[PDB]
């Protein structure tokens, strides 16, 4: 019968079209994962320019008290409220200091934290197509098959598909 | 790690749907399956590929293996038949020994796809 082979090729229709729109959907998703994986690793890039300042600044502070400490020694017998309460000052100028870097840096690796999340979510959404994906393709693929072994040439094989 | 589905395709849509011919048809019904190859080719490469699913390691579900030369051109296949309920893995393995023995008997070198290596 020629409306079994039809009917069987209008099926193969509408399985390869949900297979062509499920992989358009896929691959969306895949694209948008690369990229926000480029944005981060230019984050990843700054965090590890904030590190390397923020260790030189710290390395700076522990050798400025360090030093300040012993020269409590030489300024312990005083006692000035004018200008001993000024020698620890340049001490709080160096933590606020260190402490604003901290912040800053802090800030960028919470939003690259969130990101990085927001691309893993991407990539259960993407793996949870696959199965969908697979199943679609395979039964797309069995229909082809039978109406090949019915008799439809390529060029009819083509025209059900809409290539 | 091990998926334990897959759908393994050797071959694209344009060689699953070509259009090809036996000049000496050879025919056989193989259980489920439907065995087919071209009398008429020998001492040629052939390249057996397929497409089918695996669950486990192990080969489930064949829906289409076609016999390639080295210069493309189909001339067997193995494919499940259409009136028909289906088959299992081992009706698979069955078919494939006898298609590869029958295009041996004419002088064919046979060699089988990697994905058929490693799961068929």
């Amino acid at each position: 019968k020629e409306d079994s082979v039809e009917a069987v090729g209008a099926q193969l229709k509408v399985y390869h079209q949900q297979y062509q729109d499920k992989s358009r959907e896929y691959d969306q998703l895949y694209e948008e994962y690369t990229r926000t994986s480029q944005e981060l690793q230019m984050k990843r890039t700054a965090i590890e320019a904030f590190n390397e300042t923020i260790k030189i600044f710290e390395e700076q502070g522990q050798t400025q008290e360090k030093s300040s400490k012993e020269y409590l020694e030489r300024f312990r017998r005083e006692g000035n409220e004018k200008e001993m309460q000024r020698i620890l000052l340049n001490s709080e100028r160096l933590k606020s200091r260190i402490a604003e870097i901290h912040e800053s840096r802090t800030k960028l690796e919470q939003e690259l934290r969130a990101q990085a999340s927001d691309n893993r979510e991407i990539d259960k959404r993407m793996n949870s197509l696959k199965p969908d994906l697979m199943q679609l393709r395979k039964i797309r693929d069995q229909y082809l098959v039978w109406l090949t072994q019915k008799g439809a040439r390529q060029k009819k094989i083509n025209e059900w598909l809409g290539i | 790690s091990v998926p334990a589905s897959r759908y393994l395709t050797d071959m694209t849509l344009e060689e699953m749907s070509r259009d090809w011919s036996m000049l000496i048809p050879k025919q056989k019904v193989a259980g489920p399956l439907c065995i087919r190859m071209d009398q008429a080719i020998m001492d040629k490469n052939i390249i057996l590929k397929a497409n089918f699913s695996v669950i486990f390691d192990r080969l489930e579900t064949l829906i289409l293996l076609r016999a390639f030369t080295e210069e493309g051109a189909i001339v067997g296949e193995i494919s499940p038949l259409p009136s028909l309920p289906g088959h299992t893995a081992e009706d698979v393995k069955n078919a494939v020994g006898v298609l590869i023995g029958g295009l041996e008997w004419n002088d064919n070198t046979v060699r089988v796809s990697e994905t058929l290596q490693r799961f068929a």
